[PDB]
RNA sequence: AGGAGUGGAGCCUGCGGCUUAAUUUGACUCAACACGGGAAACCUCACCCGGCCCGGACACGGACAGGAUUGACAGAUUGAU
RNA sequence: AGCGUGUGCCUACCCUACGCCGGCAGGCGCGGGUAACCCGUUGAACCCCAUUCGUGAUGGGGAUCGGGGAUUGCAAUUAUUC
């Protein structure tokens, strides 16, 4: 039954296919340069990745 | 016997220090060495939003990441280049050796 | 929990040679990447591990998807009682 | 009063003719519904509705079939049946005929009322 | 006179399916019989054409103020 | 909690006492007499018994419907 | 990710900070702490346990990572370790005034 | 003093209002009204119509191998082989 | 003209040059690039010249509708886009 009803929607594309690397949420996602991050956790974890603000 | 070493780093002053170290080493090794080739740099422009909510002024920010890649050209045999590659390392750069 | 007899044997023998395990939190994931020899979902894996920590034999903390399960010494004694090996053996993280 | 034509062919000409030229017979949008490949991924709904349609009824109104699925094309062998389209809440019992062949089943609806 | 077949105002007609240029009164006849056919099949597009609504998918929540009253 | 709609039952295994003598027919002489068939494939052996319907038949796990 | 792991896991030991090293075939990372007897457990149990954690979580070869324990003097500089130490001094329960004035006296005696 | 414009016209989009199965909401001057990075066909979804799996860990005490779950191929039903 | 972007971790969704079918959205083989090299010397629009223009809601303006054809995805009907 549920062994053949878990996978009715193969997560290949769409919004539910991709998610953030932090909180498993799907809003404000950064996919440029492969961060897979939401914006707020990117802000509070921006300093320790080797980024400093210049301009 | 053309061998090339590409030098990239997060920072710029440590990159120039390491590049000066390898240029001075190839100079005291008494061989034919090309000077430090100055490749153009790339700038990572990232723009996010300040407000976690949608309240207040629409104040964006600008995030900059500076990548600095360089290369030098050597005319030394392979084992000497491997030894000077394996010596004088730092946790800011990556070593990378091409034989061509 | 509904899971086969060989599955808990594989889980406990992986716990013996590897005293800690990691698992990514997902329900639509029929294959465990580190346990490649047998097809197993990680769902029953952390079901068994939350059973162990809730009855108080393994420690528990959470990180981002990945739990980290540090076996206590009495939990290792209970598991070696369950698999009935003598306690002369050690997990592979104890040899120096 | 007069026998209708469907871009050249008639009712029995639609009835006896199969898919590989029926696709050219209707529009190119409905070609994409069947031209992608094999229809045996999760087509238990499709197969059971085709068998229930192929079940021959006695001399009365045919047996009613209703589904929550919406994605169908009005097919020439599909007409002559009583179907209830899943109009949001309750299966809206509609009457069909071999005239809107080449269109979709969800295009017979009104939501609540005009305001 | 050797025109391409796609360069015609209506294709795959109800009457024969032959692609041809349709005259002005012919175009009015074709439009009125098409609206009558959609009304007779009581379709959603015919219903929105009866009510003066939108079929091509645009929002009249903010526009179309020059309709009723 | 509960709605106005009644709950749906499920096929539970009813408690039947001493059904093992329903496997073979216990005769006088020491030879086993069986009223059931088996699954002739090698995936399931003769130790696995089958589903006793009246006209059709069922294998162990192969789902091979054996009919006449 | 590893830094947030370390401040999540080393929450009773005074974790200061780390800096990774980019080196081929020996991916070494160095961990700064305050109590080096409580980072190892029973003669290096916890250190090799964390080594096994990072190996099986981040996909590393057999024995590639090595965890190095080091100490730093003048504790008043590291503010996140100081915040975790004042967390240590108020985890059970105290008045904020007396313990806050005590840690103010300590960080002004340190030479700030 | 001056340039470009909105408010006039058509289109795009957000909110208020009426509303229905609901058209889920937070935000009403600067400091909301192309905002939550939100350009909603599936997911989004937290709104409505319709049911399966346990993700009741664990503990107490009753069932328990002489058997306790779960997984099922003709055919009526449904939304499913 | 210039700041840019690039083969993906579960990742298939990258930029596409070149040769045929076709009026076209597009279809098939064909090479390169982990990147000042390959797109690309980014042959961009706005401009400049020569025709059709000439004040009539006109050749301005493209909102109004249906038909036909490609592509995306498991599927676009209440048009996905073109
Ligand atoms: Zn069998």
């Amino acid at each position: 039954g549920h062994q053949q009803l878990y996978w009715s929607h193969p997560r290949k594309f769409g919004q539910g296919s991709r998610s953030c690397r932090v909180c498993s949420n799907r809003h404000g996602l950064i996919r440029k340069y492969g961060l897979n991050m939401c914006r707020q956790c990117f802000r509070q974890y921006a300093k320790d990745i080797g980024f400093i603000k210049l301009d | 016997h053309r061998i090339r070493i590409t030098l990239t780093s997060r920072n710029v002053k440590s990159l120039e220090k390491v590049c000066a170290d390898l240029i001075r080493g190839a100079k005291e090794k008494n061989l034919k060495v090309k000077g430090p080739v100055r490749m153009p740099t790339k700038t990572l422009r990232i723009t996010t939003r300040k407000t976690p909510c949608g309240e207040g002024s629409k104040t964006w920010d600008r995030f900059q990441m500076r990548i600095h890649k360089r290369l030098i050209d050597l005319h030394s045999p392979s084992e000497i280049v491997k030894q000077i590659t394996s010596i004088s390392i730092e946790p800011g750069v990556e070593v990378e050796v091409t034989i061509a | 929990m509904l899971m086969p007899k060989k599955n808990r044997i594989a889980i406990y023998e992986l716990l013996f040679k590897e005293g800690v395990m990691v698992a990514k939190k997902d329900v639509h994931m029929p294959k465990h990447p580190e346990l490649a020899d047998k097809n197993v979902p990680n769902l029953h894996v952390m079901k068994a591990m939350q059973s162990l920590k809730s009855r108080g034999y393994v420690k528990e903390q959470f990180a981002w998807r990945h739990f980290y399960w540090y076996l206590t010494n009495e939990g290792i004694q209970y598991l070696r009682d369950y698999l009935h090996l003598p306690p002369e053996i050690v997990p592979a993280t104890l040899r120096r | 009063f007069r026998k209708f034509t469907y871009r050249g062919v008639d009712l029995d000409q639609l009835l006896d003719m199969s898919y590989e030229q029926l696709m050219q017979l209707y529009s190119a949008r409905q070609r994409r519904r069947l031209s992608r490949g094999l229809r045996r991924k999760q087509h238990s709904l499709l197969k059971r509705l085709r068998k229930a349609k192929k079940e021959a009824p006695p001399m009365e109104k045919p047996e009613v079939v209703k589904t929550h699925l919406r994605d169908m094309i009005i097919l020439p062998e599909m007409v002559g049946s009583m179907v209830g389209v899943y109009n949001g809440k309750t299966f809206n019992q509609v009457e069909i005929k071999p005239e809107m062949i080449g269109h979709y089943l969800g295009e017979f609806s009104i939501t609540y009322k005009p305001v | 006179y050797k025109i391409p077949d796609w360069f015609l105002n209506r294709q795959k007609d109800v009457k024969d399916g032959k692609y041809s240029q349709v005259l002005a009164n012919g175009l009015d006849n074709k439009l009125r019989e098409d609206l009558e056919r959609l009304k007779k099949i009581r379709a959603h597009r015919g219903l929105r054409h009866f009510w003066g609504l939108r079929v091509r998918g645009q929002h009249t929540k903010t526009t179309g103020r020059r309709g009723r009253t | 909690k509960s709605y106005t709609t009644p709950k749906k039952n499920k096929h539970k295994r009813k408690k039947v006492k001493l059904a093992v003598l329903k496997y073979y027919k216990v005769d006088e002489n020491g030879k086993i007499s069986r009223l059931r068939r088996e699954c002739p494939s090698d995936e399931c052996g003769a130790g696995v018994f089958m589903a006793s319907h009246f006209d059709r038949h069922y294998c162990g796990k192969c789902c091979l419907t054996y009919c006449f | 990710e590893l830094n947030e792991f370390l401040t999540r896991e080393l929450a009773e030991d005074g974790y200061s900070g780390v800096e990774v090293r980019v080196t081929p075939t020996r991916t070494e990372i160095i961990i700064l702490a305050t109590r080096t007897q409580n980072v190892l457990g029973e003669k290096g149990r916890r250190i090799r346990e964390l080594t096994a954690v990072v190996q099986k979580r981040f996909g590393f070869p057999e024995g590639s990572v090595e965890l190095y324990a080091e100490k730093v003097a003048t504790r008043g500089l590291c503010a996140i370790a100081q915040a975790e130490s004042l967390r240590y001094k108020l985890l059970g329960g105290l008045a904020v005034r007396r313990a806050c004035y005590g840690v103010l006296r300590f960080i002004m005696e340190s030479g700030a």
